[PDB]
DNA sequence: CGGATGTATATATCTGACACGTGCCTGGAGACTAGGGAGTAATCCCCTTGGCGGTTAAAACGCGGGGGACAGCGCGTACGTGCGTTTAAGCGGTGCTAGAGCTGTCTACGACCAATTGAGCGGCCTCGGCACCGGGATTCTCGA
DNA sequence: TCGAGAATCCCGGTGCCGAGGCCGCTCAATTGGTCGTAGACAGCTCTAGCACCGCTTAAACGCACGTACGCCTGTCCCCCGCGTTTTAACCGCCAAGGGGATTACTCCCTAGTCTCCAGGCACGTGTCAGATATATACATCCG
C-alpha cells in the first residue's frame, strides 16, 4: 500500500483538488465530473487569489501598514484595468472609493 | 458546532507563499472567501452551460479552459490558461 | 473672523470622506427606516444585525454611484452644481427607469 | 413611520461628497428621498420573498445577499 | 435527426384567444425563443433557490417563489393566481 | 391521459418534466413543479398573444408580425420591466419623437 | 423650387423611418467587416448566413440603444445637435467601457 | 478599407431611428469605433464557442449565445 | 391662403409562406416497487427585541454674502438639402469543394463502495500591529 | 508675494483585543479495485457557404447655397460657512423570550424498470393575405 499524499501535492497546488472535486460533484453542474477539471479550477483560482493578494499586499505596503484590509483590498480592485473589468458588478463592504476629483472642479 | 467550510488556511499559505511578511485581517479574509466561491461559481456554471450547450455530460478541463477565455478579461486569461495547462500536465505526470 | 473662500470647504471635506471608509449615515435612522419598508410586505418581521449592515453597506454604494453620475452628467452641461434633472437623467440612461 | 426623512440633508451631503459633488441644490434631497425609497424597496422585496420561502421570520444576511445577487449589485464579505 | 418546439402549442392558445388570427413563422421562431427563455429564467432560479437551502428537490413551492420573483406584481399575482388553480385543479385530479 | 389534460392546460407537462429531468436542474423534480410551471409559461404566452393581437386588430392585419410583437412588449409598463434588455430580431422601435423636436 | 427649412425635413425623415422594420445597413459592407474582424483571431471562419443576420441584428439595436441615450443626454446639455462628448457620457453612464 | 463602408448616410438613418434632429460631422469617427469594438467583442466570444466546439463555422445558434453572455440576449434564432 | 408635393385610400394580380391530412415511431402514460429525503416532534439556548440613563457630536436653525445658473445678442460657421453622377450593392444564374452531421465500434475513463487515516476545523491562550491621542513641527490659504 | 491663521502630518507614548500559533479529534479525502458506458474515433454523406460574371439600378458622393444656432455680456439669487441651540444617536448593561438550529422517527413519494399506445412533427397538398403598382384629396411649407 502506497503512502497517503494529497492531490493538492501532487500537482503543486495550494488549493485543495478533493474539496473543489466534491463540490463539482454535488453542486449539480453535470452528471460525471472529470478528472482534470478540479485540478484546473483549483489552478486557476490560486492564481487569481494569488493575484488579487499581491496587488493588495504592494498597496497596503505603500500604505506603510502590514495588515491587509478591505481597504487596501478595494484598491487593488479599482486600480487594475483587467481585474477592474472582472469585478465590475462587485461591491466590497467597507471599501470606500478610489480617490479621484474631477479637473473642471479643481480650484480657478 | 456542525463544521462550516471556509477557505482560511487556505489562503493564509498563498499569502504567506507571496508575501512571506504580510497579514490578513478577518473582514477581508471574508472578503477573499466570498470572492473565490464568487469565481468558482461562475467558472463552474459556465462550464456547465458548455456542456449542456454542446449536448455533453462532463465537464472535462476542455470545458474549464474555454470557460475561463470568455470569463476572464483581458490578458489575466492568457496566464490563468497558460498556469491551469502547466499544473495539470504536472499532474498527469 | 477668517471666512473661507465658497468652494474651499469643498475641496477639502472631499478628501476626509473618500480616503477613509464611513457609513456616513446614523445606524438606528437606517434601521427604523428598513423596518418601515419592510412591514408593507410582511407583518411582525425580525432583522439579523448583519441582514441590516449589509443591506446598508450595499444601499450606501448604490447612492454614492448614483451621485457620481450625477455629477458626470452635470459636468457635461458646462455647469458645477447638480439638478434633480440630472438625477433622473442618469437613471434613464442608466437604464433603471 | 415618516421615517424617509430620517436620512438627513447632511448625509445626503456626505454621500456627495464621497461620490465627488463640490455644489449641491436644494431638491436633489427629495429626490435622492424617493430614489432611496424605491431602490429599498426593490431590495426588501426580493429580500422578502426569499425569507418567505424558508419557512422563517428572520431576514438572515445571506438572504439578502442572495436578493442584491440577482440584481447584480452583489455584495461581498457577508455570508 | 429531430428539433423540438412550440409552434402548435403556442398555435393552440392563440385560437382560443383570438380566432382567425395568424402567425408569421419568425414571430412563431419569435415566441419560442421567449417561451425556453422564460423556462430556463424560472428553473435555474428554482435550482439555485433549492440549492441555496439545503434542499434537493424542486416542487410548485421554489417555482411559485422563483415566479413571485421574476415577474412584475400585478403581473406576479395573476400567474401565482393561474399556477394554484392548475395546481388545485390537479392534485384533486 | 396526457397530464396535460388531467390539470386542463395546453402546454405540455411531460416535455416540461423531460427537461427538468436532463436540465440538470436538481436530482430529484417535484410532482406539481411540472404543471405548476407549465400553466405559468401558458399564462405568459397567452397574455403576449393577446397584445400581440390588439396590435394586429391596430393595424387591420388579420396576421402578426414580430413588430407587432415589438409594438405590445414595449407599450406595457409591466411586461417592459421583464424584457427591457432583449431585442426583438427584425422587429422595430416605438414611435418616439422628443418634445424639444417639435417646432 | 422649395428648399425645406433645417429639422422639418428631419422629422420627416423620423416618422418614416420609425415605421421601417428594415435594417438601414447595407448587407455585403457589414458582412466584409464581420469577415475582416474575425480573421483576427482564427484563420478560415466560415460565416453561416444566419450568423451574420442576428450579427447585424444586435449591432444595429444596440447602436440604436446607444444614439437614444446619446440623444437624451444631448437634449439635456440645451442642445439639438449631436455631439461626440455625448456618445462618451452615454458609453460612461451605462458602463460599457 | 473595410471598416469605411459603413457610410455617413448608413449612420445618419440609424440616428434617425435614434429620433435625432441634427447630427455633428464628427459623430461618424466615433460611430465606427464603438461598433468595431462591440463587433469585436461578440466575435471573439462567438469564435471562443466555435473552437470549444472543434468546428471551423459560425452558426447563428453560436452568435445568439455570445449575445446572451453580453446580457443582450436576442429572440428570433433559435 | 394661391400653389405644390409626398402624405392614406380603393383596386387588380400574383404567389409564396401559411394553413391543413398523415403516419409512425418515439417519447409519454399507466403498473408497480422500494428506499432514502422530508415532515413531524421535542428542546434549548443563541440570538433578538425591548428598555434606562448619561454623554455629546451631529442636526437644525439663521443670517451674510458671493460666485454661479441663467437671460440675452449676434455671427459665422458648421450643418441641412438640391442635384448630377458615378459607384458599388442586390439578383440570378453559373460551378463545387470543404466541412457539418449522422452512424458503428469498444475502449479508456469515471461512479461507487470497502478499508484507512491524516488534514482541517473547533477551541485556548497570547503577545504585538494597530487604535487613540498629546502635542509639536509642518504645510495650505486668502485678505492684504 | 506675504504673513497670521487654520488645518494637517507625524513622533512618540500607552493600551488593547484580535490575528496567530498550538492542541485535540473527527470524517472527509485517499487507495484499490470492479463495472458500465460516453465519447474518441473512423467513415460516409450531402449540403451550403463560397466564388464569380454580368446587369440593373439604388443610393453614395462631391459641389454648392442658405441659414439655425453653439458658443460674452450682464444679472440676481440661492447655496455655502459659520455661530448658536438643541436632541437624538450611542454606548453601555440589563432583562426576557422566541424561534432557529439540532436530533429521531417514521412514511410516503418520486426515481427506476417495464410494457403499452397515441400524438407531434417532418412530409407532402392547397390558397388567400398581403405585397406591388396606379390614380385621387391634402397638411403643411414658400412666401
Amino acid at each position: 500500500r502506497a503512502k497517503a499524499k494529497t492531490r493538492s501535492s501532487r500537482a503543486g497546488l495550494q488549493f485543495p483538488v478533493g474539496r473543489v472535486h466534491r463540490l463539482l460533484r454535488k453542486g449539480n453542474y453535470a452528471e460525471r465530473v472529470g478528472a482534470g477539471a478540479p485540478v484546473y479550477l483549483a489552478a486557476v483560482l490560486e492564481y487569481l487569489t494569488a493575484e488579487i493578494l499581491e496587488l493588495a499586499g504592494n498597496a497596503a505596503r505603500d500604505n506603510k501598514k502590514t495588515r491587509i484590509i478591505p481597504r487596501h483590498l478595494q484598491l487593488a480592485i479599482r486600480n487594475d484595468e483587467e481585474l477592474n473589468k472582472l469585478l465590475g458588478k462587485v461591491t466590497i463592504a467597507q471599501g470606500g472609493v478610489l480617490p479621484n476629483i474631477q479637473a473642471v472642479l479643481l480650484p480657478k | 458546532r456542525s463544521r462550516k467550510e471556509s477557505y482560511s488556511v487556505y489562503v493564509y499559505k498563498v499569502l504567506k507563499q507571496v508575501h512571506p511578511d504580510t497579514g490578513i485581517s478577518s473582514k477581508a479574509m471574508g472578503i477573499m472567501n466570498s470572492f473565490v466561491n464568487d469565481i468558482f461559481e461562475r467558472i463552474a456554471g459556465e462550464a456547465s452551460r458548455l456542456a449542456h450547450y454542446n449536448k455533453r455530460s462532463t465537464i472535462t478541463s476542455r470545458e474549464i479552459q474555454t470557460a475561463v477565455r470568455l470569463l476572464l478579461p483581458g490578458e489575466l486569461a492568457k496566464h490563468a490558461v497558460s498556469e491551469g495547462t502547466k499544473a495539470v500536465t504536472k499532474y498527469t505526470s | 473672523p477668517h471666512r473661507y473662500r465658497p468652494g474651499t470647504v469643498a475641496l477639502r471635506e472631499i478628501r476626509r470622506y473618500q480616503k477613509s471608509t464611513e457609513l456616513l449615515i446614523r445606524k438606528l435612522p437606517f434601521q427604523r427606516l428598513v423596518r418601515e419598508i419592510a412591514q408593507d410586505f410582511k407583518t411582525d418581521l425580525r432583522f439579523q444585525s448583519s441582514a441590516v449592515m449589509a443591506l446598508q453597506e450595499a444601499s450606501e454604494a448604490y447612492l454614492v454611484g448614483l451621485f457620481e453620475d450625477t455629477n458626470l452628467a452635470a459636468i457635461h452641461a458646462k455647469r458645477v452644481t447638480i439638478m434633480p434633472k440630472d438625477i433622473q437623467l442618469a437613471r434613464r440612461i442608466r437604464g433603471e427607469r | 413611520r415618516d421615517n424617509i426623512q430620517g436620512i438627513t440633508k447632511p448625509a445626503i451631503r456626505r454621500l456627495a461628497r464621497r461620490g465627488g459633488v463640490k455644489r449641491i441644490s436644494g431638491l436633489i434631497y427629495e429626490e435622492t428621498r424617493g430614489v432611496l425609497k424605491v431602490f429599498l424597496e426593490n431590495v426588501i422585496r426580493d429580500a422578502v420573498t426569499y425569507t418567505e420561502h424558508a419557512k422563517r421570520k428572520t431576514v438572515t444576511a445571506m438572504d439578502v445577499v442572495y436578493a442584491l445577487k440577482r440584481q447584480g449589485r452583489t455584495l461581498y464579505g457577508f455570508g
